[PDB]
């Protein structure tokens, strides 16, 4: 379903923020 | 009316993303929110004022 | 089985509360050396506070 | 029965005034620590 | 951040590392208010997403929509919902201000100013500056008087607040007349905590619960400045340990004794918690139980005063310890139970025979049924009814999961009091680290314990 | 009526007090203690 | 305490204050008695309050008197809310009935020497018949416990186990009256009635009582001691 | 200079000179426990049959009325007061008292406030001995079972009757009635605190045979392995290092403690966190959030009903059900 | 005792009771190769509920 | 006569708990 | 069984009593 | 239910109540990043 669908993609875009941050930090410099 | 809502609601979405990817990153990055102030200070002021424009097109829809 | 538990609860909370210093830090857990021959909590103090 | 009562109100006043007066007589100086 | 090597707590006790340091404890009390409010409004929208008109708000297992119903908002006579748009712009502007809330946390746990005391001296604190840490008391206890207060204009002159002890069955109503009495408000405060008494939980009407705001927003507000323009006296400095983590074990007590306390509230009150909104109580429900087979026997043509019990004590209405007609069975431990669906019907002398028996309502009957079928129990996979019942009905009440959770949080705030207390004790002692092996207290004093 | 009751039950007494001798012998007792704190002052 | 001002009193100041189980006593009016109206009368809220609870125990020189007892029940006691219709004749003759109502009142007394007393205080069917200064009658006593009563053991008239099953050899012979057989034949008790303190002007009765009646006869593994009540009454005409 | 009379009692009460240290938190422990202990043993002697249930049945529960050590039990209140205040003078006689169960409440409210002030007093003598104060923090879990089992459950139903009756055969009825009620065994908090306690028996066994098992040869075999530890010494009694081999080349090595101080922090909180998550556990089914409800979940594709382990668990609860109270219930739905 | 005397009750006999009930409204789905086809009105069963 | 039995196993089990505390032998701390 | 069961306990709670105080009395005047 | 002028965003709104939990589990994901120091 379009909701379903939705609720995933959103679910796995917020999921990923986290590691995406603290991936980019690592890899960028550091101070984390 | 409520198209445009739609569309300035979708449009703060994506900048509250990228406030809340990029500002962590800006503010650790080594010596990068001196340079950095910019583009954080447009997006900041871009999410304030796509809130304000969803909240007065709020009651035009 | 209930004594069993009372007796390991007490005796875990009786031993990491009768510590010896052995410190200049917070973490207690990193004030300890497996290769010494001297008691790291007070068996003194401890039966004299039960 | 109302002396009972008198009585057992009496007790329990004076025992917690002596618990609330003693934690109010400087009891962090009953420290056998430094400071 | 810093190490294990340069402050000695481990990263199991990193907050212990921002003790010390000003500027990133403010970012974490920022960001952590921030993270409170982004889930007062989070939940809000979730909730208003999932929201059914057609079905009362405690079988849709909402907690916070019943919280902004009772203030009287998108409310009419009833408890019926008009409008959801109040509740999400309430959820829409409490993630607004997550969202600066979080960004201001953020920019101080990262990049604010280490310690605050060398460049900004308003914000400025160390732990044993008494006068300071008692203008910041002070400063938030007028925080928490205003907002005492714009609770009760919120009630006042603002739309009122839903009275759920109206006549017909509760409506929103305009508080007039709050009761500022100051014998009547602190006899609640002075009150036993046992049946009968309730301690502050048995409040029955807006008019104390509005009254008792008033007193609480002005008492905190003159504290506050009191606190703001003195220090604490010597006996209280003799008393008292002033380190943060002391400071923090006095709050862990009060937030403990506020998380029984409402947990007390969300199980047992009716007035503040309108059952329209939170679902029948134990003692609610149950009374309405028999109060449903009551009027069904009546109407089956079967004496209601006599026709006695198997065991001869009575099977509808018999005798309270005090003497007042209550409702039989094992009910009777709910004989303290007063609903907006009883008193119609209750004399001086408790449960009238003659106005059950003719001043009865059908939109009482029907409350009653429906809180008979929405009884408080149920199973943590929301299953309905007693552990034995089958997986048909999906429905936990909010009351009992309100409680649950918060004696649940408040129990372990409480052991949090405890250790964070101890802790503190040692720490301005001096023993927090162990024993300093050649200071031994014990082998000071002499043998035979 | 039987027999004789207090009864005390419920009707939020303060400190469940329902003849001023209770509440009387409450003040007596909390500031003689306190009368003598306030007397042992000064020491250590 | 007069049914005035306990109607202008609301619940929350009756509640556990014990109001609520005593009767209404007027104050108006004379003791004449005779000075009421005879006619026909259908009188209303019957009340009934016990002062004192008395039971026939002793063998000894005393020769089955009455001994007081202590109340092991709170206040449980006191009857109102009762129907009926007495009719009165011009010479005093006086007849009265109780029909329907908080009639009864589970209630266990204290015998010194710690033995327990339970009965159910009933005036339920009354057939009263005498004049204004006394009138007496019988009335039905209903047993105590119902048939769907169980007993340590299961048991019961209605529903039970009909017998000891814990123990699958010893279910007859001797203990017939305990399992085998479980009684629950009401008995009758007899009530006496004294009219005092009339109030014509509102038609409010009051005076005392005299109740003897049995105490519970369980399944008839004790017999029912003679259980004697003394108190107040109060009614109120049409 | 410590003449005055309330310094000499504060000296007297704060000193750690007594066999038995009395404490700020010892002056309200010792006389209500006092109490508790005294009421408690008179109760048990010659307590008079109780009405628990309100039906007036009573349940006689004492020894001089016919029980024995097992069955004897101190009966909770009558369920007429529920939750109501019922002390001595509350009762118009001491008959009464006793047959509604007031010593039940004085117990439970004095041991309430006995093991809270224990608790306060444990705190204390950890403070006046220069130790570390936690020991009340570990102490904190039974006080946690023992106050939803005798004040939490009963606000949660709204009676005291509805306790733990005080006393062994009372205990058994009070947990099957509740398994009828709440279904404990399916509930997460009560199966935390059942792997604490099997856990906590496998933790003494483990930590008692690796110390006495690496303990240093300094005797002979005629003469007791205790008598050669002499108290109050500092040479270590046993090899850490030893144990410690033993337990990695046992189980695993990368997950074994080789720390003493996290071994011991391990062996105290583990039964103290479980035993506090099912004490939550009891207090949530107090409010009747009850555990997994699984009756009729196991469903062909013709929708009839598959029975399973659970639906005989709910044969099992419903056995208790329509028997628990058996003359207490006028209605179905048993939502007091 | 109980036997004798049916006003003698205790939490012994409460859980004797409930164990009655155990092995009543067990036996007849927990032991299928006894075929117990046991009928409502012998199961035992207190006051409602 | 059961109950004297069990009253009196009971007060010698606490008199073996009061006995046990006050007259233990003392630590030698030698 | 009255007391039969009063004469085993009695039994119990001596024998083995009795032969721990002849231990604790031999080991305790021997200093 | 949601207005209809925000219906489509029910389904992000859906995520919005897991994120506290994504926090904490964010804060141990730094610590890890740090190697526990
Ligand atoms: C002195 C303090 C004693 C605390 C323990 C005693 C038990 C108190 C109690 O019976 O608690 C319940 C009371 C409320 O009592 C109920 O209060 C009710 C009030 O509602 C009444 O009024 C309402 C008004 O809307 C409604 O009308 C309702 O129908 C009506 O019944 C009724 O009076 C009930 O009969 C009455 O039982 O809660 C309260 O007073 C709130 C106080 C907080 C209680 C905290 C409980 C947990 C305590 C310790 C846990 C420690 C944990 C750590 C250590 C281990
Ligand atoms: C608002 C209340 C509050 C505050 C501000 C603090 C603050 C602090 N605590 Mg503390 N604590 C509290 C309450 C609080 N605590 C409570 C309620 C308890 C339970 C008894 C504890 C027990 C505790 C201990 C044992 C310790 C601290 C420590 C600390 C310090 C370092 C914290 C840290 O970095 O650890 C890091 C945080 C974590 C590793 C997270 C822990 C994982 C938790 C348990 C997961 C649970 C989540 C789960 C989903 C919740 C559901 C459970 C239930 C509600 C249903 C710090 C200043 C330490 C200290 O003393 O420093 C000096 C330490 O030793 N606290
Ligand atoms: C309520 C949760 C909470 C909060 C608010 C904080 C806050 C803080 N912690 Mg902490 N911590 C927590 C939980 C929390 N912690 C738990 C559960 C543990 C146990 C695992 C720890 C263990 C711990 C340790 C060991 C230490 C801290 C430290 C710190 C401080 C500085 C961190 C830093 O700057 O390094 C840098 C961190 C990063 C670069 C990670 C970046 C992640 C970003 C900030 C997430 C933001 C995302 C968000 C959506 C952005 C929106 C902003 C805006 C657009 C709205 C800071 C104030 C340090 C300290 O004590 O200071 C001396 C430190 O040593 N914490
Ligand atoms: C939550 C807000 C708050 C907080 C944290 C504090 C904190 C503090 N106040 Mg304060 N105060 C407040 C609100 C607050 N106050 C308000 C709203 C008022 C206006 C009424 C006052 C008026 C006030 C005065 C006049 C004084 C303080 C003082 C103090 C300091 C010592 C108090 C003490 O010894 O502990 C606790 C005190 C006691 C245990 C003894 C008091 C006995 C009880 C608590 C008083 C109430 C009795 C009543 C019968 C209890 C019923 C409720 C109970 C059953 C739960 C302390 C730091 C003292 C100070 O040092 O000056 C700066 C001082 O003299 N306060
Ligand atoms: C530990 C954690 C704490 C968790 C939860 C705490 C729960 C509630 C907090 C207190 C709420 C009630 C406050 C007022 C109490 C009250 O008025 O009691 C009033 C009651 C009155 O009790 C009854 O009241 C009835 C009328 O309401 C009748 O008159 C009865 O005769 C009378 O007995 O007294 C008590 O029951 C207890 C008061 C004394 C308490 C003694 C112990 C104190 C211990 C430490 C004190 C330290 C300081
Ligand atoms: C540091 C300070 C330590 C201790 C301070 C303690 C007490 C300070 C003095 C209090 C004096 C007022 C209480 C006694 C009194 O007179 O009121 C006693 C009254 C008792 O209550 C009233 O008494 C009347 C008879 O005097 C009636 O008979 C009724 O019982 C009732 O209306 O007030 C109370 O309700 C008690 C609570 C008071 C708070
Ligand atoms: C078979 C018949 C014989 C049975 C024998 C049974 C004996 C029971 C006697 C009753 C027990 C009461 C003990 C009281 C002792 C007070 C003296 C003392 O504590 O030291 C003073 C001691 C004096 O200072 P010091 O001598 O300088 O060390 O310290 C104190 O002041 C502390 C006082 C504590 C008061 C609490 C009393 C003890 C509570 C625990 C008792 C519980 C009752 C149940 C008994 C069995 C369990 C133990
Ligand atoms: C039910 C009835 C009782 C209701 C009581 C409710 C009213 C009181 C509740 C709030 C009192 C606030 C306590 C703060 C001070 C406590 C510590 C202290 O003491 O602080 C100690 C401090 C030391 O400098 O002194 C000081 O600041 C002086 C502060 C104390 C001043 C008050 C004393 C009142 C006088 C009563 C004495 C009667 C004495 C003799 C009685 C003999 C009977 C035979
Ligand atoms: C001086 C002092 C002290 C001490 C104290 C003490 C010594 C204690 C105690 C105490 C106690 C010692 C208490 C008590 C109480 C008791 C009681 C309260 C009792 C009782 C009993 C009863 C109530 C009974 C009943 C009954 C029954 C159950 C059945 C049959 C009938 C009869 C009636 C017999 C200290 C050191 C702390 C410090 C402060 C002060
Ligand atoms: C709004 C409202 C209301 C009101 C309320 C109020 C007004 C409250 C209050 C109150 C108060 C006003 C209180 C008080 C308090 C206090 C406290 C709670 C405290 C404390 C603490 C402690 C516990 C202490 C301790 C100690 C001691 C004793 C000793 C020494 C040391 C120390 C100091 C630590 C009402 C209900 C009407 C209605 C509804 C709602
Ligand atoms: C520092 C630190 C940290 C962090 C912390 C925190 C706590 C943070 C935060 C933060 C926050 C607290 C945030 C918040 C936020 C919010 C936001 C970002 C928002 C928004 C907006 C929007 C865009 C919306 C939209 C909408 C509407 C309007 C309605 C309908 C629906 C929707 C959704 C469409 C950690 C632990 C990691 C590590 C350590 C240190
Ligand atoms: C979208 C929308 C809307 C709109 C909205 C708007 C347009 C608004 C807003 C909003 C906002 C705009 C919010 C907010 C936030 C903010 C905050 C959250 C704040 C803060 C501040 C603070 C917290 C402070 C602090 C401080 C300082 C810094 C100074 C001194 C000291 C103190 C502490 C005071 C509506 C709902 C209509 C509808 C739906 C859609
Ligand atoms: O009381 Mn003891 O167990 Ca609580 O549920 Mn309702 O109430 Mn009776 O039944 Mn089931
Ligand atoms: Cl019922
Ligand atoms: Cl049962
Ligand atoms: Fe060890």
């Amino acid at each position: 379903s379009l909701t379903l669908i939705l609720q995933l993609v959103a679910l796995f875009a917020v999921v990923a923020a986290g590691p995406l941050v603290v991936v980019l930090l690592s890899v960028r410099g550091g101070n984390l | 009316m409520t198209s445009i809502l739609q569309i300035a609601l979708l449009g703060l979405v994506l900048v509250s993303f990228a406030l809340v990817v990029g500002v962590p990153v800006v503010f650790a990055s080594p010596n990068g929110w001196t340079e950095n102030k910019g583009v954080v200070f447009s997006g900041l002021s871009v999410w304030f004022l796509l809130v304000f424009a969803v909240g007065v097109f709020n009651s035009f829809a | 089985v209930l004594g069993a538990a009372l007796l390991c609860a007490i005796h875990g909370a009786t031993v990491e509360n009768t510590l010896f210093e052995d410190g200049d830090g917070a973490n207690t857990f990193r004030a300890f050396n497996p290769t010494q021959a001297e008691e790291t909590y007070s068996m003194v103090t401890a039966n004299r506070f039960w | 029965m109302l002396t009972l009562k008198i009585f057992v109100y009496t007790v329990v006043t004076f025992f917690v005034g002596l618990f609330i007066f003693g934690f109010l007589s400087n009891d962090p100086s009953r420290n056998p620590g430094k400071g | 951040g810093r190490d294990q090597e340069t402050t000695g707590f481990a990263w199991w006790a990193g907050n212990a590392r921002l003790i010390n340091l000003s500027g990133k404890l403010l970012g974490a009390h920022v960001a952590h208010a921030g993270l409170i409010v982004f889930w007062a409004g989070a939940m809000n929208l979730f909730e208003v997403s999932h929201f059914v008109p057609e079905k009362p708000m405690y079988e849709q297992g909402l907690i916070l929509l019943p919280h902004i119903a009772t203030l009287g908002y998108g409310v009419g006579p009833g408890g019926e919902v008009l409008d959801t748009f109040p509740y999400f712009v309430s959820g829409v502007l409490h993630l607004i201000s997550s969202a600066v809330l979080g960004f201001g946390g953020v920019y101080h746990s990262l990049i604010g100013p280490e310690t605050l005391e060398e460049s900004y001296p308003f914000f400025g604190y160390v732990w044993k500056d008494k006068n300071k840490m008692t203008n910041i008391l002070g400063y938030h206890l007028i925080i928490l008087g205003c907002g005492a207060w714009l609770l009760v204009l919120k009630a006042l002159y603002f739309g009122g607040v839903y009275d759920t002890w109206a006549p017909g069955g509760g409506d929103v109503r305009i508080i007039s007349n709050p009761t500022t009495n100051a014998a009547i408000i602190f006899g609640y405060i002075v009150k036993s905590p046992f049946g009968g008494d309730g301690w502050i939980v048995s409040v029955d009407n807006l008019e104390d619960i509005i009254g008792g705001h008033i007193w609480i927003g002005t008492l905190c507000i003159l504290g506050g400045i009191w606190h703001i323009y003195t220090t604490p006296w010597p006996w209280a400095r003799r008393a008292f340990v002033w380190s943060g983590e002391a400071y923090l074990s006095y709050s862990l007590a009060a937030v403990s004794l506020m998380g029984f306390t409402a947990c007390c509230f969300a199980w047992f009150n009716n007035t503040a918690y309108p059952s329209e909104f939170y679902g029948p109580t134990g003692p609610e429900a149950s009374q309405a139980q028999a109060f449903t087979f009551l009027v069904r026997d009546q109407r089956l043509g079967a004496n209601v005063a006599s026709a006695q019990g198997p065991t001869g004590l009575g099977k509808y209405l018999m005798r309270s310890p005090t003497g007042e007609i209550i409702f039989g069975g094992e009910t009777m431990r709910f004989w303290d139970f007063r609903g907006p669906w009883v008193e119609p019907l209750r004399g001086p002398s408790g449960l009238d025979l003659v106005k059950l028996k003719n001043d009865i309502q059908p939109w009482q009957e029907r409350r009653a049924a429906e809180y008979m079928t929405h009884a408080p129990l149920g199973s943590l996979n929301s299953v309905g009814g007693v552990a034995t019942e089958i997986n048909a009905v999906n429905f936990v009440s909010p009351r009992s999961w309100l409680a649950t959770s918060h004696f649940c949080l408040g129990f372990f705030f409480f052991v949090g009091h405890l250790w964070h207390a101890g802790r503190a004790r040692a720490a301005a002692a001096g023993f927090e680290k162990g024993i300093d092996r050649v200071d031994e207290p014990v082998l000071s004093m002499r043998p035979l314990d | 009526l039987v027999d004789d009751r207090m009864n005390g039950d419920g009707t939020g007494l303060p400190f469940g007090v329902n003849d001023g001798i209770l509440g009387w012998v409450i003040a007596g007792t909390l500031g003689t203690i306190w009368a003598i704190y306030f007397v042992s002052q000064k020491d250590l | 305490l007069t049914y005035d001002e306990l109607q202008g009193l609301t619940y929350l100041q009756v509640k556990g204050t014990g109001i609520a189980n005593t009767c209404p006593v007027v104050e108006q009016g004379t003791s004449n008695v005779r000075e009421l109206k005879p006619g026909d009368y259908k009188l209303e809220k019957f009340c009934m309050e016990p002062t004192s609870f008395t039971v026939k125990e002793v063998v000894d020189k005393g020769r089955e008197e009455f001994v007081k007892t202590k109340l092991l029940t709170r206040l449980t006691i006191s009857q109102f809310g009762m129907n009926g219709s007495m009719k009165i004749n011009n010479d005093g003759s006086v007849e009265f009935r109780e029909d329907e109502g908080l009639d009864y009142a589970a209630t266990t007394v204290k015998l010194p020497g710690g033995e327990y007393v339970p009965f159910l205080f009933t005036i339920k069917e009354f057939d009263g018949k005498g004049t204004l200064d006394s009138f007496s009658g019988d009335f039905l006593v209903p047993s105590y416990r119902g048939s769907t009563f169980l007993d340590p053991k299961g048991r019961g008239g209605a529903t039970g186990y009909d017998n000891a099953i814990a123990l699958p050899a010893k279910a007859d012979a001797d203990e017939i009256q305990r399992l085998n057989n479980k009684s629950y034949t009401p008995g009758k008790g007899s009530a006496v009635f004294s009219v005092a303190k009339v109030d014509t002007e509102t038609g409010e009765i009051a005076g005392v009582f005299e109740s003897i009646q049995p105490s519970d006869t369980e399944m008839g593994a004790h017999p029912a001691k003679d259980i004697k009540i003394t108190g107040l009454w109060y009614g109120q005409l049409t | 200079e410590n003449t005055s009379l309330w310094a000499r009692f504060c000296e007297w009460i704060t000193s750690t000179e007594n066999r038995l240290y009395i404490g700020w938190f010892g002056v309200i422990m010792i006389p209500t426990l006092l109490t508790a202990i005294s009421v408690y043993i008179i109760a048990f002697i010659a307590a008079p049959p109780v009405d628990i249930d309100g039906i007036r049945e009573p349940v006689s529960g004492s020894l001089l009325y016919g029980n024995n050590i097992i069955t004897g039990a101190v009966v909770p209140t009558s369920n007429a007061i529920g939750l109501h205040f019922y002390p001595i003078w509350e009762a118009a006689s001491l008959d009464e008292w006793l047959y509604n169960g007031g010593p039940y409440q004085l117990v439970v409210c004095h041991f309430f406030l006995g093991v809270c002030c224990y608790m306060g007093r444990e705190w204390e003598l950890s403070y006046r001995l220069g130790m570390r104060p936690w020991i009340a923090v570990a102490y904190s879990a039974p006080v946690a079972a023992a106050t939803a089992v005798f004040i939490i459950y009963p606000i949660g139903q709204g009676s005291f009757s509805d306790g733990m009756p005080l006393g062994i055969s009372g205990t058994f009825n009070f947990m099957i009635v509740f398994q009828a009620e709440h279904n404990i065994l399916m509930h997460p908090f009560h199966m935390f605190g059942v792997a604490g306690v099997f856990g906590g028996s496998l933790f003494s066994a483990m930590h008692g045979s690796l110390v006495t098992s690496s303990l240093i040869r300094e005797t002979t075999e005629n003469e007791s392995a205790n008598a050669g530890y002499k108290f109050g010494q500092e040479e270590e009694t046993y090899n850490i290092v030893a144990a410690h081999g033993y337990f990695g080349r046992l189980i695993f090595q990368y997950a074994s403690f080789n720390n003493s101080r996290s071994l011991h922090f391990f062996l105290a909180v583990w039964p103290v966190v479980c035993i506090w998550l099912t004490a939550l556990g009891i207090s949530t089914m107090a409010f009747n959030l009850n555990g997994f409800n699984f009756n009729q979940s196991v469903v062909d594709s013709n929708g009839r009903v598959l029975n399973t382990w659970a639906d005989i668990i709910n044969r099992a609860n419903l056995g208790m059900e329509v028997m628990h109270e058996r003359n207490a219930h006028n209605f179905p739905l048993d939502l007091a | 005792r109980a036997a004798e005397d049916p006003e003698f009750e205790t939490f012994y006999t409460k859980n004797i009771l409930l164990n009655e009930g155990i092995r009543a409204w067990m036996a007849a789905q927990d032991q299928p190769h006894e075929k117990l086809t046991l009928p409502e009105e012998v199961l035992p069963r207190g006051n409602a509920l | 006569m059961e109950a004297l039995v069990y009253t009196f196993l009971l007060i010698g089990t606490l008199g073996i708990i009061f006995f046990s505390i006050f007259f233990r032998e003392p630590p030698r701390i030698a | 069984v009255n007391i039969l069961g009063l004469t085993a306990t009695a039994l119990f709670i001596i024998i083995p009593t009795s032969f721990l105080l002849i231990l604790y009395v031999k080991t305790a005047a021997s200093e | 239910k949601l207005p209809e002028a925000y219906a489509p965003f029910s389904p992000i709104v859906d995520v919005l109540p897991i994120i506290p939990v994504l926090f904490i589990l964010l804060a141990f994901v730094w610590q890890a990043s740090v190697s526990f120091r």
